[PDB]
């Protein structure tokens, strides 16, 4: 579904905002980790 | 000259909230000053708020209470308010409505200036130029301040963004390879940090430049509202008459943005974005275009607004508008300041729009936007490898990954971590940061030009 | 579009235009079949009304009414008065004046035709020389242009006319050229000259002081260069000539080539 | 922001039919 | 004729007396003359929204009333004059003054009635002869570059009774009278004309005519025309003095009117320093282009009111200039500034905030101010055809165009040419993202490219699925690596890179191509557009031989040619002519036909 | 034809009055004179938006993000002027245009004019992007008197089931889109493949289309059936079978 | 208020001033990397990084965790404040200095020895907050956090 629920005002939007940064934190991290694990493979393809 | 006699009327018809209603009154002036006398001998001042016919709606600056109908009496003094400039308030401390408070005597005017003043003409405004050194090395040698450029440290709330503007107050100066002044100007600011300003400038001896004013949590929230346009009615009588370099410190415009919302309420004005007036635009544009180099004078204002964001919602009204109005932003970070890397000026999201002409050859330095560029991607790249060391881990990381790692740690711990009292000129700043990028070979500073590096990175 | 008085206005002020535009192309009358295409709106200025009688004439539908027909017919008479004006000494046969009129009478689109492009340069050429004083550039401009008029005057802009077209262009590029690009202005002048058909271009169509000063310009241009004194006396001799030919441009190249040899 | 506009409308009529 | 002040709050002003006003008429409050104009009306009473500081206002002062709306004075004096939003010229009241700062209530007449203008007629009027609105009927020698065109006001008409002789006048002499049904009209050389009246033509001719700028990427793949309506992202970095810039110094723009509405103070001190030394070379001579600029200037602290009416004024003046036939630029820096002046005012007139807080009439407003440009056929006697092209920029918070401004900017205007920081850090310069950017002119423009630049269209066309190509092949490329790809799509990825550094790319500062020629672009687009034709033709009938061709090989057989298409930027149109170029590139068409032909 | 105009530069609050002028005349037209009247409304969020001027000005009650709190009622009042009469031979068939702000359906003018209208036909960026046209959304638009235009006699009898089933599996086409994006092509099941083929071809053949070209119904129909013989007849669950053993085979 | 209280640690609490600091430091560091330890995991950490997340759990259980109900917590003097965390940095600083000494060698330490070789220690630093200043004297505690001082500084060199 589209939106979380969770009920307007301005403290749920700074609770939200904190969400999207923690989210977008995790991606970055994930897709970090990600490269490298794909590095490594194709480094182990290689050899 | 007014050689008129003042009127005094006792002709008090309201009192509500802090506004005296006054009817009677042979024409009344908008924004005229007005001297009340309470019934026990008191006396109050005040500005005359709103004019309607023969009526004058007084808002007086300390509080309404113990004004009385029938026995207040009420002298219109028959001018706007005008403030007395001179030389002599360089090196004084004033409260908000330019009374006195260092048990010195009270200004004896070279001039008297409306504090409202009036726009500088865009066709005399001249570029800024030259830069304005502050002794922090995490703007003069990455977001550096331009003669003329306004340039807000936007902070949030128990940040030490008051004790970086005592900082900038002691040391900052021309770049010196006596003309030099600054206007400090606290709003809201309470009776500690006001305390802790008026005796770190007279005991670390930069008052011979510094004229103080003082706003107090507890002054008058109109006297709130007049204290920046005193501080730059003197700021422009010192640069665009006394032909000086101005420094124009305005610390706390969130709090100058909540007494402005209170006169507002007091108009009674329906509230706009986030409860803040409307023309909230107009008003800190008024405050911050009191500012640049002008046509055929030597002398120049610069501004350093200092903004608590509420919340630390860049978006809020407060930094909002003033990031459409200023030029640039100086970051307080809350991670470098619990982590107690002191000033906690967060070099990324900071950004001077007119750094490329406070630098260069002449000005500071041949190599510094050079410097500058080169430590602010070596600092993103290591802020990148510090998240990545945290997935793969330090034994998996490559060899350039740990010179950008120990980069990152030497430029927070000797670059940005400087020390309240530790005055670095620009050409000291730049010696530091190259001595970061000796870090790294050659080849890695790729945003340095060989024509620098040969010149600058042996040694 | 427009409200209706001002709509009206506007009839009443392009027939009025329109007047002004025949009394001015053809003030003796000449144009007997151009005239008689616009009898129907030369009339009312041809009687002497009001201001208020032709604006009643138009809301009554009396006088022609249609803007955009007006526009149309007002364009080509403007169009034609234009290429009558940009040849100013040279007067063009009336021959020629009613075929070109019938073929702008009979183009589809005037404002992005060929014809009117023409003019547009014609007129950018008449414009710079109407101010810019004497110069090399000034005085070779002014002379081609003064040619290009006379062709004009005896082809018509309504053709592909080789030499007319070769003006245009030399004459543009020119004017565009930068002041300072003496060699270059020099270069493009003989340039001209070498390729024009005619021997002696300019004779008859410049006044007798101008092809002096003309060939003056040529004499400061060549002498300077020179490294004999017989061959400045030469140069001396040529510049007697009251016309420039294109035989005298090759005689100042020899004499220019032949100090050369001598260096 | 609409409230308060009516509440200072009413308040501007209550002054009006003050006089 | 005088209103008196009977109150004051902020800017409000509430005057007595005032029987006759006029709504939005404008008024001269106080003794210093505050401007201010009516808002409201009730009884003999008129309330004025005073746009200057009210402070010192007392009741009893006079309020004088001015018998216009907000209004532009036109005629001769425009070209070369800095304004305010409020048509008050900068220039002059500093030189006046001696002082940095605007009087407050200044007055100085916007065009200056000391200077003497030279002032031919119009050869044909005669007394009687019958004129109307839009009619031209003389001509003023304003500068080498502009001349200044005297026309009827609109809604002006009648028989002539007296036309001046050709000489020297001032604004303030009366060069032409006119009578209609008996009332006589008496014609200076200024008009003055309320700047939200849209002033009236015969027609408003569809836009089917390039606006050229010179730079490639703007003239070939995102096309304005004479008329146009633009949008342009607004950022630090993102470089919009490259388009002003060049719109200034070569655009087939006539006259250029520069709109700052509500800039930063540097910001607009930035755009006084740079615009007067600017040049252009008309007739081979090197002429300032404030010949042909006008410039409506003021910074943030200017009363609200001229930053809202700044825009208004500039497409005033860019309309007066229109009517006499002259094709007009008009750049307004921010549109996003006007619009939060526009908000301020509403909320000072305590309005009810729209979406995100705009006016209610936001929209309205931006679709009414973009709808007044356009190529027109101009009112008046003398057949005319003029334009106003409207190039406003947009500031989008941080890129994010759904903010209402920029929405409706977006909505409005036909062209967008989507400027980027990245590519400018990247040192693509124009940085022009030519992915977001867009052009819906493309359509009116083919009756033009058909007849004069033929072959261009389909040369644009897969110059842009190139482009896309390259923009799909880049996700691919990161999965599984570049040689991965086919030939076909290394093909792709090679050519789309031949153009991005060599064609879309283009230094400005130097000399060889600042102003880069339509035709000298339709050329090169067209000597690279045939080598990715004639690369794809040999490896797509070469896949199934034995001798199968491949980028690699083409790179190392034509490594000469590829050379000289990536060179073909350094024709230089005033060292080469326009033959001389066209030449070259048709030598190196043949010369790659050539290496292509021994290859298969 | 006839054309009421109001441009951009024309009077705001006369768009208020110009729907009420035109559809005056098209009553006129279809219930006096018998004419069959089409009806359109170009931007009815240009006339909103005059509406909300004009109920800003006079300071009345605001719905959702500003519009007057009536915006329903008179939108009504433009709208319901539509369909036939008893007894009069004449109708008259409206299609108001109007610009979705930010491309959110969910806007006050977008919202009142669905729960008004009949119907909704959606145009969608995300088409358009890819060049389609018409590039219409199926799937959020809407059309209520289908159920009873369509059928055995007029058109066809097949019509109803299979715009249903089409529908369908546009709809399940869009999930698979959606899921294939975080889980990837390999993790796919061949019914999943089936769908992607779908909406593939759907959006080719079926929503795009020639400007000028004029598909007749039994065309469109056809189409569809050569559209859904892409599944197999039990992943067709809307079709009864009465209707897949007659049209399905050809 | 600290700028106007290192005055008076200065004289009476010498030791405090970095004390505090270091505290603030660890448990920024402890929160930085928690975001990781949660959103990737735990097995990439150093040693330095695993030292500062079980000293900083450590600071945040026994020293900033305080049940004001219990009879030797209902109020805490500053002295024992000072020891406390006094005890517990110089912790942190002696097994950061053992692993960055045994980085790039043979016998490389690591918490997972130190926590094995001295859980004596952690235990006993967790139950300094126990002691009681109504009971036991300010001597007395001062006296045990001394002798966790030694007790630390012998296991950091016997392990060492």
């Amino acid at each position: 579904k589209d939106r979380i629920e969770i009920f307007p005002s301005r403290m749920a939007q700074t609770i939200m905002k904190a969400r999207l940064k923690g989210a977008q934190t995790g991606r970055n991290l994930l897709k970090k980790k990600s490269d490298a694990l794909t590095l490594r493979f194709r480094q182990i393809l290689k050899k | 000259y007014l050689s008129q006699p003042r009127l005094t009327y006792k002709t008090v018809s309201g009192v509500n909230g802090p506004l005296v209603i006054l009817d009677h009154v042979k024409f009344p002036r908008y924004a005229e000053i007005v001297h009340l006398t309470l019934p026990d001998g008191t006396k109050r001042s005040g500005q005359v708020l709103e004019v309607s016919g023969s009526k004058a709606v007084v808002q007086v600056f300390e509080g309404t209470s113990g004004i009385d109908a029938k026995k207040t009496s009420c002298e219109f003094t028959g001018d706007i308010l005008r403030t007395p400039v001179s030389e002599d308030m360089l090196g004084r401390v004033f409260n908000g409505s330019g009374k006195p408070i260092d048990r010195g005597p009270v200004v004896l005017a070279e001039d008297f200036l409306d504090i409202m003043g009036q726009p500088i003409n865009p066709q005399c405004r001249i570029y800024p130029e030259e830069m304005i050194q502050t002794g922090i090395s995490a703007i003069d040698g990455m977001n550096s301040i331009a003669r003329g450029q306004k340039i807000p440290i936007f902070s949030a709330a128990g940040l030490p963004h008051n004790e970086i503007a005592a900082q900038i107050c002691r040391q900052a100066g021309l770049v010196k390879k006596e003309n030099f002044a600054i206007v400090f100007a606290a709003m809201g600011v309470n009776m500690e940090t006001a305390r802790f300003f008026k005796s770190d400038f007279e005991e670390n001896g930069s008052m011979d430049n510094v004229c103080l004013f003082l706003n107090l949590a507890n002054d008058p929230t109109i006297e709130r509202i007049i204290t920046p346009r005193l501080a730059l009615t003197t700021a422009e009588f010192l640069a665009y008459q006394c032909e000086k370099h101005v420094l124009v410190i305005l610390t706390d415009m969130s709090s100058y943005a909540e007494a402005l919302r209170e006169v507002s309420a007091a108009r009674e004005e329906v509230p706009g974005r986030r409860g803040f007036p409307g023309y909230m635009y107009t008003d800190l544009a008024t405050i911050y275009e009191r500012a640049g180099r002008v046509e055929g004078r030597n002398g120049s204002i610069t501004q350093i607004p200092i903004l608590t964001m509420p919340n630390d919602d860049i978006t809020h009204p407060i930094p909002d508008l003033t990031g459409y109005i200023t030029e640039g932003q100086i970051y307080v970070d809350r991670q470098l300041h619990n982590r107690q890397i002191y000033p906690p000026i967060n070099v990324l999201p900071s950004l001077s729009r007119l750094m490329k002409s406070a630098i260069g050859e002449g000005m500071t330095r041949k190599d510094h936007a050079d410097v500058s560029n080169q430590l602010y991607a070596c600092y993103a790249i290591g802020k990148d490898v510090q998240a990545m060391k945290a997935v793969v881990g330090e034994e998996a990381l490559t060899s350039d990954d740990l010179l950008y790692l120990e980069f990152l740690q030497k430029f927070e711990k000797n670059f940005i971590t400087q020390g309240p009292y530790e005055n670095r000129t620009v050409y000291e700043t730049l010696d530091i940061g190259w001595q970061l990028l000796r870090i790294f070979p050659k080849e890695m500073l790729k945003r340095i030009p060989q024509s620098t590096l040969s010149e600058f990175y042996p040694r | 579009g427009l409200t209706s008085e001002q709509y009206h206005s506007q009839v009443v002020g392009k027939i009025g235009y329109i007047a002004r535009c025949m009394q001015t192309i053809d003030p003796e009358n000449n144009l007997k079949k151009i005239r008689e295409d616009y009898q129907d709106v030369l009339i009312w200025a041809e009687k002497n009304y009001r201001f208020e009688e032709i604006l009643e004439a138009s809301k009554s539908g009396k006088c022609p009414n249609d803007l955009d027909a007006l526009s149309r017919r007002s364009l080509i008479l403007q169009e034609l008065l234009r290429l009558v004006s940009s040849i100013s000494p040279f007067k063009m046969k009336l021959d020629l004046i009613e075929s070109q009129y019938e073929k702008m009478k009979q183009h589809v689109n005037l404002w992005k035709s060929d014809y009117h492009v023409k003019l547009n340069q014609l007129n950018q050429l008449t414009d710079y020389l109407k101010n810019a004083a004497p110069t090399p550039k000034n005085n070779f401009l002014r002379a081609m242009t003064s040619v290009l008029q006379m062709q004009i005057a005896q082809y018509g802009i309504t053709e592909d006319n080789e030499g007319i077209n070769q003006l245009f262009k030399l004459g543009l590029h020119l004017l565009a050229m930068a002041n300072e690009k003496i060699d270059e202005q020099y270069h493009l002048f003989k340039g001209y000259v070498k390729d024009q058909p005619e021997e002696s271009p300019f004779e008859g169509i410049l006044p007798a002081e101008d092809q002096k000063i003309l060939v003056k310009t040529m004499i400061d241009y060549a002498m300077p260069k020179l490294s004999s004194k017989v061959l400045q006396d030469k140069l001396s001799a040529l510049s007697s000539s009251d016309v420039l030919t294109k035989t005298l441009l090759d005689s100042i190249d020899r004499i220019v080539k032949e100090n050369e040899k001598l260096n | 922001f609409y409230r308060l506009k009516k509440i200072q409308e009413k308040k501007k009529i209550i002054k009006e039919k003050s006089e | 004729t005088f209103g008196y002040v009977h109150g004051v709050s902020g800017p409000v002003v509430t005057a007595c007396d005032m029987a006759g006003a006029a709504m939005y008429e404008l008024v001269r409050v106080g003794h210093s003359e505050l401007v201010g104009e009516i808002i409201r009306l009730e009884g003999d009473m008129a309330t004025i929204q005073v746009y200057e500081e009210t402070s010192g206002v007392s009741v009893g002062d006079p309020v004088l009333r001015t018998g216009k709306p907000l209004s532009v004075e036109l005629g001769p004096g425009i070209m070369g004059a800095i304004f305010d939003g409020i048509q008050r010229p900068l220039s002059d009241i500093s030189s006046q003054t001696q002082s940095i700062y605007i009087p407050r209530g200044v007055n100085v007449s916007a065009l200056s009635r000391d200077i003497k203008w030279e002032f031919i007629p119009s050869k044909n009027l005669r007394v009687g002869s019958h004129i109307t609105g839009g009619d031209i009927y003389g001509i003023v020698n304003e500068n080498s570059l502009i001349k200044h065109k005297i026309m009827l006001p609109p809604r002006s008409r009648g028989s002539v009774t007296y036309i001046a002789p050709p000489g020297n006048y001032d604004a303030s002499d009366v060069v032409l009278e006119l009578e209609f049904e008996g009332v006589k009209e008496k014609l200076s050389m200024v008009q003055v004309w309320p700047v939200r009246q849209v002033r009236p033509v015969t027609e408003k001719l569809p836009a089917n005519h390039p606006l050229l700028t010179g730079q490639r990427v703007l003239d070939a793949l995102f096309p304005c025309v004479q008329g146009g309506t633009t949008a342009i992202p607004g950022a630090f970095g993102c470089g919009k003095t490259v388009i002003s810039q060049s719109l200034s110094k070569y655009s087939n723009s006539d006259v250029i009117i520069y709109v700052g509405c509500g800039e930063r103070g540097n910001e607009m001190s930035e755009v006084l320093r740079d615009f007067p030394e600017l040049t252009m070379e008309v007739d081979g001579k090197v002429e300032s282009i404030m010949k042909r600029t006008a410039l409506v200037a003021n910074t943030s602290n200017m009363p609200v009111a001229a930053r809202e009416a700044s825009i208004y004024t500039g497409i005033t003046l860019s309309e007066y200039f229109r009517d006499m036939g002259y094709h007009v630029s008009m750049m307004a820096d921010s549109t996003s500034r006007w619009a939060e002046a526009l908000r301020e005012i509403s909320g000072r007139l305590a309005e009810m905030p729209a979406d995100s807080g705009y006016p209610a009439y936001l929209g309205a407003r931006l679709a009414s101010f973009y709808e007044r440009a356009g190529r027109v056929k101009c009112l008046g006697n003398p057949e005319r055809e003029g334009s106003v092209s409207i190039v406003g920029a947009v500031s989008p918070p941080g890129g994010d165009f759904s903010d209402p401004v920029t929405s409706a900017t977006l909505g409005i205007v036909q062209v967008f040419w989507g400027l980027d920081k990245k590519l400018a850090q990247r040192k693509h310069f124009p940085s022009v993202n030519w992915l977001i950017s867009y052009s819906k002119y493309m359509r009116a423009l083919d009756e033009y490219y058909d007849k004069h630049f033929t072959e261009f269209v389909p040369l644009r066309t897969k110059a842009k699925e190139i482009l896309q190509e390259e923009e799909d092949l880049a996700e691919i490329v990161q999965l599984v690596g570049k040689a991965s790809l086919a030939e076909t799509d290394k093909i792709t990825l090679e050519v789309a890179k031949l153009i991005k550094d060599d064609f879309l790319q283009q230094n400005g500062y130097t000399p060889y191509d600042r102003f880069c020629p339509f035709y000298k672009t339709v050329g090169m687009l067209s000597n690279m557009i045939s080598f990715y034709d004639m690369a794809r033709r040999a490896v797509e009938t070469t896949a199934q031989s034995d001798n199968k061709i491949t980028w690699s090989i083409i790179r190392e057989h034509m490594g000469e040619i590829l050379y000289k298409l990536s060179s073909m930027k350094f024709k230089d149109p005033v060292k080469d002519g326009e033959a001389k170029i066209k030449a070259d590139y048709a030598q190196l068409l043949e010369d790659m036909q050539n290496a292509f032909r021994s290859l298969e």
